[PDB]
RNA sequence: AAAAAA
């Protein structure tokens, strides 16, 4: 593998046009690129992947929020503790309306995309996607059980189908699942007892980061119970 | 401090025509002029 | 003390023709400053009064300005901490009525009076008219508006403050001494008033 | 700042308590297992319990004693929390509801309840003694603040020496840790803290009570009722604290007495065996360099 | 003028009412209070008397506007915010429907500016709101306040209402008005100058950012 | 000059490090970018705040030179125009001096550099180059520099120095330095020669700690 | 920034460096320890105390 | 707190040659109080006053022995006002101020406190107030006063330490009291009411020590606002005031 | 310191 240091020489050659992504810097004034981060520099695109624990506002990244408070503009809606507040709007909603404002209290649940996310300007989600049917799971999640992992574990369990975890736990329960990229994982079941045996692999797996011991772990983590 | 590492006071006038020439190029600051390319624009 | 150096808590401290001088405007950190320093028989007095305003309070509804002084010592540890605090009210009851409130609606002015050097050779009593000597001139100089020159006198103990020249009072400090001065003391302390007045619009004038 | 908790975790951690479960699979009455680590240096002392990671260090300095208590010595406790252990945690602030808490509650359990002898910490009477201060470092939150500052100080005591000092008429002497062994301080009895939290949940509605030992940082935050008790291996109440909270029978207040003096005494005998390892590890380790010379 | 022309603080300088005969008419001169001045009640003969007396020393200037003023002259405090006046402001922050900033100095009247001396690390400073309908007269219902404003930027503006005691309302509806001095990347780059209304360049980096830019 | 460093040993903070060297042992943890107070609000840059507490005691003055220093060192490593008006919590804390407190501060304060360092990397903020802090002293006998010295060389030592430079490029080239402290009677050639030694064993610590990220990171990815 | 404590002996004693928006060439020390040098020696002399 | 159209209203009645109390009181009427002693068994000397406006004070007394020549002050008086902190601006100038009102060498006999060449009494003060509408400062000197009036030590035995085990000292002694006074325009009052003194144009505290006038005198604002400069004969009338009709206060609170 | 019917 190619280890990444920051301030070391870009090892791609300026001359050939290549598009930014998240890990390296544009630099305003001398105008050269250089990393800002730890990790592997992953070419195909250019961008570097640092393990981070912490989530920043993204333009089309699936994220699950908590409402800690009500206005009558929009929602304030924490996808993390301590960081800043995200605005979600009630017209972020589908089937939306004017006087009629969604039912939702603080503390809901909620699985939306973020829109709009400026570094200087306060994030916006919305409650349906733009667009995939209007259904991917968008909406207020209820009951169930919610887990913080690091930012590693988020999108490699979302975006890569290769990842040994949904392939895993399908087979010791039937269940519906929503992950989030801020490092939020929300799993509901039938009975409860499932709901924890879930809760308890996710917590080990993240632990222990590794892609063989995921069918170790689940297998004495659900005759636990019993 | 001089070469020879000697104070020397420096004169109240020499501040002050300092202020004047400070003054008088910062109300008048030289207009930037840089040009730039143009080919698609044609001539009569 | 986790805030300044203290040093060691197991030790023990140490155990053993009237003249003005006036300055004003030499410190830049604040609106108006000023210096003074009196100097009679074997008892000198020299303290500096900083002036920090008018600046604006947010979210104040006051329709007039609001006045906070406060004495500090400067070297000598003598005054009490009670005492300076009982001075500044009383210097704060005076200029209530010297400064024009209603100029400064929504705003506040604080007083800074440093204590730096007293020999002699009650007590606080006698820096009382330096010190109302040293706000009125740092005051005028910050570009407060007064509706009057403050000024005062001591006599055994007695101090009062005048303005309107001599005709009214705005400030009256009596301290041991004893009986039957009131109408000398009044009529000793108007003559500093007016000593002090004179060199005080002077001081303004001139530099 | 305030940790923000969801609905569904509310309702989740709840309901598994009504289910005899818990997030971290542990019993009701079933206490974090605790490790303790020294350092290089003596009173230096890590406890860990779970994620809970706590530091103690133990100090000492020639001072003078109360006019009050001139036959008596010092002893002192700081229990300021940094945001290491969390940015739910302010800088600097002593004004802290469970931070005072914790530092009086273990003051308690030091002073009043004579475990440590401040009467042997007296030099010259009325002139000059021992100062002993412990500053417990909270490094990691998971919760049990009081539990594991309560190991870590009584383990950093009984593992602290302090310098020989003699007596030469009014002048005050230290001998060097090289010419003399440092003597340790004595200890009559070592008290320990449990942590108890109650919670009282709805539907399955008369009679219905869920108590737990030494709770996560998230059933911290759902807890209705705290309840601290401090226990011996001397078979006495230290101190325990109730202050409002979910109102239980007295029954049920002897019901955590009885459920703590097998956790205290499981874990006692284990700081007294640590300290035996480890006072056995110096003296092999000062034998072996001297065979070498 | 009959009357001091230097005045200290708390010096008498003219009654409260005046005249004089002239043209074989009696001429009413009515004197008021001004900046610098404060009218006030003396007593003399037993009898009450009220004259106008300076606060501030300088000195003493009688003008008349289409009465006769009595102001003193000092050789700041008296400059004030007020409905019509053009302020420089610079970006605190950034909102959606909303640009608040902070006023820095105020342009006088006939150029000339004056500087509002405060402490901006501690809050003391007047604090400015530009509302997103007073960005532009060109399209007032929608404007994106990202492309037209930038924390840290210096804006040119004229205040319309003062509001509450707390914030003041601007607008760069206007040609004159808009971001002035400005860096590329929030200040990390190099400077930017203004060529269009809408368009904010650097020519030294060659890098081009969106902002709202007033007339030179 | 044996070191030891572990990565991401706190869990509810963003990010961590556990620095050790000799005696002296500074734990540091960063939280961020999070929300700032009123207080701390910077409309363009980053907000730095720093905490240093000592092994024994509540911090004093003494800590509140470490906060400034170690703010010096970190201030230009952070790209703080990545994020506008925001916080990050830099808390280190001492475990053990490593040395005499009263009379030297210079040993922890390295150990707090590398330590914050560490953590930054953990806590994955924007960095605009990487960073390496050694102790170092001069005898009044020997006359000699030492590098990274321990507690029983620094009572005897006339001069106390202190020495982070920045560096880019694999971990070779040198930026800038960062910080240079300097206490006790020393001349001007013997600053020469300290630049000398030191550059070249801050090196050493460079690719040393480069090693330790490499161990630590690259199994979670 | 630079801060140098210097005694007219010609030794130094603090010496602060810090480094945040440029970078400090080694003939920038050598120009600041001369230029505190004399900054020193005439501190040193001056009232005659 | 009142609007301008009350304290426009209170002004121009006080103002006024006949002047007008908003509560009917000459300018020389005092409200009526309650002043209950000796209900501190742990302390030598106790003290509690009520007012008219629910102001209340209560006060401590207690000593203990010192040498007299290593302690020129014999006599702490300590203020805590109730809401309000030790280190307050008017906590600390009340402070101050009472600690010259009852001094050694000012309002207080220092042979009184006399037992032995070598040791005698020092006196102990604590004030706690309560509840204030207004300047408290004659309120406390009102309740220290009484304080001082009832207070039993222990009886000495020997002469010129040992005491009484039983039988007890009475300290006889003629605390100072303090008069605050209103200055409304061209008339003034005696006793201010809270909202008399927030349109006062000035106020006079002045003391009181064996039927004649003492030091401290001082020249208090009670307000912020209407505070004006006041005419020289205003003081000579304030003090001429106090002086005759002290002797009818101290008859009242004799008894 | 928005909200409910039609
Ligand atoms: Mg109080």
């Amino acid at each position: 593998s190619t280890f990444i240091f920051p301030g070391d020489s870009f090892p791609v050659d300026p001359t050939t046009p290549v598009k930014l992504g998240p890990g390296i810097y544009c630099d305003p004034n001398t105008q050269e690129i250089r990393p800002v981060n730890t990790g592997v520099l992953h070419v195909s695109t250019a961008y570097i992947d640092y393990s981070s624990k912490r989530y920043i506002p993204s333009v089309n990244d699936f994220v699950i929020g908590v409402i800690i408070g009500t206005f009558s503009d929009s929602y304030k809606v924490s996808l993390q503790n301590f960081s800043s507040s995200v605005s979600l709007s009630y017209m972020a909603f589908p089937n939306a309306s004017k006087k009629n404002r969604p039912t939702l209290q603080v503390g809901d649940l909620v699985y939306a995309r973020v829109c709009t996310a400026e570094k200087e300007l306060e994030a916006e989600i919305e409650c349906f996607d733009s667009t995939t049917g209007r259904d991917a799971g968008f909406g207020i999640l209820e009951d169930g059980m919610i887990i913080d992992v690091n930012l590693n574990f988020a999108r490699q369990l979302l975006f890569n189908n290769d990842f040994p975890l949904l392939k895993v736990l399908a087979a010791h329960t039937k269940f519906e699942v929503a992950i989030g990229l801020n490092g939020k994982i929300w799993v509901k079941c039938e009975e409860l007892s499932n709901t924890l045996a879930c809760y308890r692999t996710i917590m080990e797996c993240c632990q222990k980061n590794d892609t063989a011991a995921f069918k170790d772990i689940a297998k004495r983590q659900f005759k636990e119970i019993l | 401090y001089s070469k020879d590492g000697l104070p020397n006071k420096v004169k109240t006038e020499d501040i002050r025509i300092r202020a004047q020439n400070f003054k008088s190029a910062l109300a008048n600051l030289e207009d930037i002029i840089f040009e730039i390319e143009k080919p698609l624009v044609v001539p009569v | 003390d986790r805030r300044r150096l203290l040093g060691p808590a197991a030790a023990k401290p140490m155990a053993f023709e009237q003249e003005l001088s006036l300055h004003t405007g030499f410190i830049e950190n604040c609106n108006g400053s000023a210096l003074v320093e009196a100097r009679s028989l074997g008892h000198q007095t020299s303290l500096i009064t900083a002036v920090y305003g008018p600046r604006s309070i947010r979210g104040s509804f006051t329709s007039q300005g609001t006045i906070s002084i406060q004495l500090k010592n400067g070297l000598l540890e003598k005054y009490n901490t009670n005492e300076l605090k009982e001075v500044s009210s009383f210097l704060m009851g005076i200029f209530n009525s010297v400064v024009n409130l209603s100029r400064y609606p929504k705003s506040g002015i604080d007083i800074f009076v440093y204590l730096t050097y007293d020999k002699d050779l009650s007590q606080i009593s006698s820096l009382i008219p330096h010190c109302i000597t040293s706000i009125t001139l740092a005051l005028a100089d910050a570009g407060i508006e007064l509706v009057d020159m403050a000024g005062a006198g001591e006599a055994n103990g007695t101090v009062v403050s005048f303005i309107k020249n001599g005709e009214e009072i705005v400030g009256f400090w009596k301290d041991d001494g004893d009986d039957e001065d009131l109408l000398e003391c009044l009529d000793r302390c108007k003559e500093q008033y007016n000593r002090y007045r004179d060199l005080m619009i002077s001081c303004l004038m001139n530099q | 700042k305030d940790i923000e908790i969801s609905a569904s975790e509310s309702k989740f951690i709840l309901e598994a308590l009504r289910q005899n479960y818990r997030l971290d699979g542990r019993s009701f009455d079933q206490f974090r297992d605790v490790e303790i680590t020294f350092g290089k240096e003596f009173g230096d002392v890590s406890v860990k319990m779970g994620n809970t990671k706590v530091h103690c260090r133990i100090s000492c300095q020639i001072a003078q004693p109360y006019e009050d208590r001139p036959f008596e010595g010092l002893f002192v406790i700081s229990t300021e929390i940094s945001p290491m252990a969390g940015s739910q945690f302010e800088n600097g602030n002593i004004t802290g509801e469970d931070e005072v808490l914790c530092s009086r509650i273990i003051e308690k359990s030091v002073r009043r309840s004579g475990a440590l002898d401040v009467e042997g910490l007296c030099i010259v009477a009325g002139s000059k003694c021992w100062a002993v201060r412990a500053d417990v470092h909270f490094l990691d939150c998971d919760g049990g603040f009081i539990d594991a500052s309560c190991i870590a100080v009584m383990a950093g005591l009984m593992h602290f020496k302090k310098p020989d000092i003699t007596v030469h008429g009014e002048q005050i002497i230290v001998h060097p840790v090289n010419e003399r062994e440092p003597v340790p301080l004595g200890i009559l009895h070592i008290p320990i803290c449990v942590t108890f939290s109650f919670f009282n949940p709805q539907d399955t509605e008369t009679n219905s009570e869920i108590s737990i030992i030494d709770a996560t940082l998230k059933e911290e935050l759902l807890r209705d009722g705290v309840l601290t008790v401090t226990l011996n291996k001397n078979r006495e109440v230290v101190q325990v604290s109730k202050a409002g909270g979910l109102p239980m029978d007295a029954l049920t207040l002897m019901k955590c007495c009885h459920e703590a003096y097998s956790i205290i005494e499981k874990i006692t005998d284990q700081i007294l065996q640590l300290l035996k390892e480890d006072s056995e590890k110096r003296n092999k380790y000062a034998a072996m360099l001297t065979s070498e010379n | 003028f009959q009357f001091p022309e230097i005045a200290y603080p708390g010096k008498l300088i003219c009654p409260q009412y005046g005249t004089e005969n002239k043209d074989g008419e009696d001429i009413i001169f009515n004197y008021v209070p001004g900046p610098g001045t404060k009218l006030i009640q003396y007593e003399h003969n037993g009898r009450t008397l009220e004259a106008i007396t300076a606060t501030l020393v300088g000195t003493v200037r009688c003008e008349e506007e289409k009465n006769i003023l009595v102001s003193v002259l000092p050789g700041f405090a008296n400059n004030l915010p007020k409905e019509g006046d053009i302020v420089l402001t610079r970006v605190t922050r950034l909102s959606l429907q909303r640009a608040n900033v902070e006023i820095l100095a105020v342009e006088d009247k006939p150029a000339t500016f004056s500087v509002s001396q405060a402490s901006s690390d501690l809050g003391e400073t007047f604090r400015g709101i530009i509302r997103s309908q007073d960005v532009r007269s060109t399209d007032r219902d929608r404007v994106k306040v990202i492309e037209c404003f930038k924390p840290g930027d210096i804006v040119r503006a004229q205040v319309l209402s003062l509001g509450d005691g707390t914030n003041y309302y601007l607008t760069t509806a206007r040609n004159d008005l808009g971001v002035v001095f400005a860096r590329a990347a929030n200040g990390a780059g190099g400077l930017m100058y203004a060529t269009d209304w809408q368009m904010m360049t650097s020519p030294v980096t060659g890098a081009t950012e969106k902002r709202k830019c007033a007339k030179p | 000059m044996s070191v030891q460093a572990e990565i991401g040993i706190l869990d509810h903070v963003d990010g961590s490090s556990e620095f050790v060297s000799q005696d002296t042992k500074v734990i540091c943890s960063v939280t961020g970018p999070i929300e700032p107070k009123a207080r701390q609000e910077l409309p363009t840059q980053l907000a730095l705040e720093i905490i240093v507490r000592p092994a024994k005691g509540v911090a004093t003055t003494r800590e509140k030179v470490l906060e400034d220093k170690l703010r010096a060192v970190l201030t230009p490593l952070i790209t703080r125009h990545c994020y506008p008006r925001q916080l990050c919590q830099i808390t280190c804390q001492i475990l053990e001096s490593g040395e005499d407190e009263a009379e030297f501060s210079l040993r922890e304060l390295s150990c707090c550099i590398n330590a914050a360092f560490l953590a930054l990397v953990d806590a994955g903020i924007a960095l605009n180059s990487m960073c390496a802090s050694i102790p170092i002293a001069i005898i009044k006998d020997t006359s000699d520099i030492i590098v990274d010295p321990t507690a029983e060389q620094l009572k005897i030592s006339l001069s106390v120095h202190t020495l982070a430079l920045e560096f880019v490029n694999g971990g070779k080239v040198v930026k800038n330095v960062l910080l240079l402290d300097s206490n006790g009677d020393f001349n001007e050639d013997q600053l020469f020669s300290l630049l000398e030694l030191g550059e070249q064993k801050c090196q050493e610590l460079v690719t040393n700690i480069r090693r330790i990220i490499q161990d630590n990171i690259s199994p979670r990815l | 920034t630079i801060s140098i404590l210097a005694a007219p002996s010609g030794n130094y004693k603090q010496l602060t460096l810090v480094g945040g928006g440029a970078k400090i060439t080694p003939e920038m020390i050598k120009r600041s320890l001369l230029l505190s040098r004399v900054r020193a020696d005439d501190l040193s002399t001056r009232f005659n105390i | 707190s009142l609007s301008v159209a009350e304290k426009s209203y209170l002004y121009d009645s006080l103002a006024s040659t006949p002047s007008i109390r908003p509560d009917g009181r000459l300018p020389h009427q005092f409200r009526p109080i309650e002043i209950f002693t000796d209900f501190l068994p742990s302390s030598n000397g106790s003290s509690r006053i009520i007012a008219s406006d629910g102001s209340e004070c209560i006060v401590s007394i207690k000593s203990k022995v010192v040498d007299h020549h290593v302690e020129n002050e014999l006599l702490q008086v300590d203020v805590d006002i109730a809401g309000q902190r030790d280190d307050a601006l008017v906590v600390e100038t009340i402070t101050s101020l009472l600690n010259k009102v009852l001094k050694s060498g000012s309002g207080v006999d220092s042979s009184k406190l006399q037992l032995t060449k070598k040791y005698s009494f020092k006196i102990f003060v604590d004030v706690l107030v309560i509840s204030s509408h207004s300047h408290p400062v004659s309120l406390i000197s009102f309740a220290i006063y009484s304080a001082l009036n009832s207070t039993y030590l222990p009886k000495l035995i020997s002469a010129f330490p040992t005491f009484h085990d039983y039988d007890m000292v009475k300290l006889d002694i003629n605390p100072p009291l303090v008069f605050i006074l209103a200055v409304v325009g061209n008339n003034m009052l005696l006793d201010p009411a809270a909202n008399e003194s927030e349109v006062a144009n000035n106020g006079l505290i002045i003391s009181w020590s064996n039927g004649k006038i003492t030091s401290p005198i001082r020249s208090v604002a009670l307000n912020d606002s209407n505070v004006k400069s006041f005419k020289p004969h205003l003081l000579k009338q304030g003090l001429a005031m106090v002086e005759k009709y002290a002797p009818d206060v101290v008859r009242s609170l004799e008894n």
